[PDB]
RNA sequence: AACAGUGGUAGGAGAGCGUUCUAAGGGCUGUGAAGCCAGACCGGAAGGACUGGUGGAGCGCUUAGAAGUGAGAAUGCCGGUA
RNA sequence: UAUCCUUGGGAGUCAGACUGCGAGUGAUAAGAUCCGUAGUCGAAAGGGAAACAGCCCAGACCGCCAGCUAAGGUCCCAAAGU
RNA sequence: GACCGAUAGUGAACCAGUACCGUGAGGGAAAGGUGAAAAGCACCCCGGAAGGGGAGUGAAAGAGAUCCUGAAACCGUGUGCCUACAAGUAGUCAGAGCCCGUUAACGGGUGAUGGCGUGCCUUUUGUAGAAUGAACCGGCGAGUUACGAUCUCGUGCAAGGUU
């Protein structure tokens, strides 16, 4: 929990001291595991119906006399091996979403949290001020960071300037400190994150 | 010509020919030599357990196969029982040269 | 999700088709039916590779039988008087080799005999 | 973690059983409810008392 | 080589190959005589499309009417229009009224 | 390495194979994918490759997930042809 | 010799047959019915009894163009002793 | 949209609540796909036409009005081997002869002749069964979902756990 800190032009000043707590912990692979399985099924809206036996616009009448006849003893048009359809236990409505305790949620976040530090890709960008909209000013800031696949960045206050600029290019996201997750964080293999919202993450854990 | 054992089933052999025979602990390039012969022939020394004395047989072996493949299928009928197994035998080719006799 | 009937059916059906070439016409045609006479296969190859085994016993006996017989020697006798002459670890199959190479097999039928009495 | 080498908590997963397909897995012909029992049709149960 | 096909001409399969097997394999101009006497059925189509066959020398790859010979010749099953006749006790049996595609081929020797 | 065992209906237990989509990583594809057709290849099986022909735009592999997931029979339904 | 008991999860079985042996009913009739006892089949292929589930011998994890045997058998069919 | 992709999905992707059936209430279908652009076949020959053969367009005419792909049943034409003194759940294991030459391997096709051998499925103590079901091919077609309960397993906490 020392990593550096770096300036918007890549500068980098006296490292900042992280709290173990959260950013030393020894991740939890299994606790990551139903973390990321956890929103990633309930992100799934799950609307799906097909029309049981019964809501089939007919059925009705017996097609033909139970016996006397050389045809196999059925029941109405519209029924399982019918072609007419009508299918059998088929998909229904239903939501994709549970809930776990408040200590394995936290466990997770700060599982993963702590992975990334130990693997080294977080990196600390203190007050990440921006005067405008312009996404080519934030391509240049990850350019002079050496910011090459996926990333994620937080800046609490400078969301509302910073949002704008970042959200188009090219699939890095711009999140608010309290929307952190498992799927958010681990997606994205780089963290950007501001020394303000470290310690509000830092007090919220 | 001779008689050879070797894996629990003699088998005629002649000077230079080849033959294939259950799988050896050799190597795909060395010699081997089998040992329980009988019936030397030509000449026809033999003996009862023949103990033919020095007449261990030399053979150069280069290959180590394995059978082409039976589909053992099993079933007994009306019954729901079935077993399908694939079998490859191993082995390894052989050529003979200096009887021993 | 909806899973349809795909490729899966035509591969599994067409493997037995292709193995049962050579049948008597709707047996090589119609997997209905292919499918019955190749799992009959299956029950006669196993079999019938077990009795290629005691077939070729049976051959072998009546080859050296034949060939004891012309040197004035029953079949169960030349066995007696060879494992009494020793034991003949020289056997059915290498005995009827030695029967189409006669020489050897009375070279050994003579010392069966003498050691027999 | 990365997503792409996910792996549970070994022991913490298993597969369904589908009865009724094939023989291979036993649960054939019958899907493992003996013959032509009450039991055996669908609803047949009877109250738990 | 020359080639020609009739695609769909109204006639049942069977009836067409029984009175086309006959002319396989032997000289045209003489084959044309066999069939145009023959009474079948379906000899005036068969002749009607082997002297198509033959024709095809005039816009066409020259050949000359002696030393002609049909190659090989067959028949094929066309599409089939569905009737259904009707029969006692309102069984209403189904009846098919066949197509045929005739088609020959023609070569020197 | 040693020793022992390995018929099997109703059943119980475990190992897996394949299919459709979804995520992450990788990349295959008009220098011809999918599908289909033919091969004398590979695995203990479910199965999987490789080489040709057709075809003319899409698709495998890797780990995990969720299932309308596997047909030979039901005097099954529909379509086609004997 | 190593299978026994306790708790817990999941079953199917409630139509059994024949052959010895000891009985019932029957006429000490039945491939009859109902018991006890042992075996096989049920759920067990292989060799024998011509063909055969229950009779005899005997248990199939696969491959071998190895050997020894069990019941039964050795004049030909048809392996082995005129 | 970890919903379907033309037997699916609304009965109805298409002149469908239509054709059709019924006196009437009512029941109730089938049927998507040329090509990028019609550039959709000038002209010639057989033919009465249909339909063909050429020629031309186009990346493809095997793309020509079910017109992208075009499986199987089914129907044909050539053919390498075999077959008119032999009865065969049609095979398998031996096997001569003839033919061919492979994802090169103790190869491929056919097989005169010998041994053995009464299909599959259900239901039954028992089925080759003269008990039942399948004319054949293709598609479709059956133990799921919700809410609770219980048990095993895996997790985070633990005399606390938990919304």
């Amino acid at each position: 929990p020392k990593v550096a800190l770096y300036n918007q032009n890549g500068s980098t000043a006296g490292d900042i001291e992280l709290n173990a707590s959260v950013f030393g912990i020894e991740p939890n692979e299994s606790v990551v595991f139903d973390a990321i399985l956890m929103q990633r099924a309930s992100l799934r809206q799950g609307t799906h119906k097909v029309k049981n036996r019964s809501e089939v616009r007919g059925g009705g009448r017996k097609p033909w006399r139970q016996k006397g006849t050389g045809r196999a003893r059925q029941g109405s048009i519209r029924s399982p091996q019918w072609r007419g359809g009508g299918v059998v236990f088929g998909p229904t409505p239903r939501s994709y979403s549970y809930k776990l305790p408040k200590k394995v949620r936290r466990l997770a976040i700060k599982s993963v949290l702590s992975s990334k530090v130990i693997d080294n890709n977080i990196i600390v960008l203190e007050d990440l001020t921006l005067d405008t909209a312009k996404t080519k000013e934030m391509a240049a800031i990850l350019k002079g960071l050496s910011v090459e696949k996926k990333a994620l960045i937080v800046t609490a206050d400078a969301n509302e300037a910073v949002a704008l600029s970042a959200r188009n290019i090219p699939g890095v996201t711009v999140v608010e400190a309290n929307g952190i997750n498992v799927l958010d964080v681990v997606n994205h293999e780089k963290l950007l994150i501001t020394k303000a919202a470290v310690e509000k993450v830092e007090e919220v854990l | 010509y001779a008689i050879i054992k070797t894996g629990g089933k003699q088998i005629k052999v002649e000077e230079g020919q080849t033959v294939y025979i259950e799988k050896l602990a050799a190597e795909a390039g060395e010699t081997v030599t089998f040992e329980d012969v009988l019936f030397v022939g030509g000449d026809n020394v033999k003996v009862g357990n023949p103990t033919v004395e020095g007449a261990t047989v030399t053979a150069k072996v280069e290959k180590q196969g394995r059978a082409k493949k039976i589909t053992v299928f099993r079933y007994k009928p009306k019954k729901n029982v079935h077993k399908k197994q694939g079998h490859r035998q191993p082995y390894t080719k052989v050529t003979i040269e200096k009887i021993n006799a | 999700p909806r899973v349809k009937g795909g490729t899966v059916t035509r591969k599994r059906r067409k493997k037995v088709l292709k193995l049962a070439k050579g049948y008597f016409g709707s047996k090589h045609t119609l997997y209905k039916v292919a499918n019955q006479q190749v799992m009959k296969s299956g029950n006669y190859a196993f079999r019938d590779r077990r009795q290629k085994k005691r077939d070729f016993r049976k051959l072998w006996i009546t080859r050296i039988n034949a060939a004891a017989r012309m040197n004035g020697l029953s079949y169960s006798r030349l066995m007696h008087g060879l494992k009494l002459s020793g034991i003949e670890v020289n056997r059915k199959m290498l005995a009827d080799l030695a029967v189409n190479d006669l020489t050897a097999f009375n070279q050994l039928a003579d010392a069966a005999k003498a050691q027999l009495n | 973690m990365k997503l792409h080498e996910l792996k549970p908590s070994e022991g913490s997963r298993k597969t369904r059983n589908r009865v009724g397909r094939g023989i291979g897995s036993g649960n054939g012909k019958t899907a493992g409810k003996g013959h032509k029992g009450q039991n055996a049709r669908s609803g047949g149960g009877v109250r738990p008392g | 080589q020359a080639k020609a096909v009739a695609r769909t001409v109204r006639i049942a399969p069977r009836k067409a190959r029984l009175v086309m097997d006959l002319i396989r394999g032997k000289q045209v101009g003489e084959a044309v005589s066999i069939l145009n006497l023959t009474p079948r059925a379906a000899s005036p189509i068969i002749e009607k499309v082997l002297k198509s066959a033959i024709a095809n020398a005039e816009h066409n790859y020259e050949m000359d009417a002696n030393n002609l010979v049909i190659s090989q010749a067959f028949v094929d099953e066309g599409p089939t229009l569905k009737r259904f006749r009707p029969r006692a006790m309102g069984r209403a049996s189904q009846i098919n009224k066949r197509t045929s595609h005739i088609t020959i081929v023609v070569s020197e020797k």
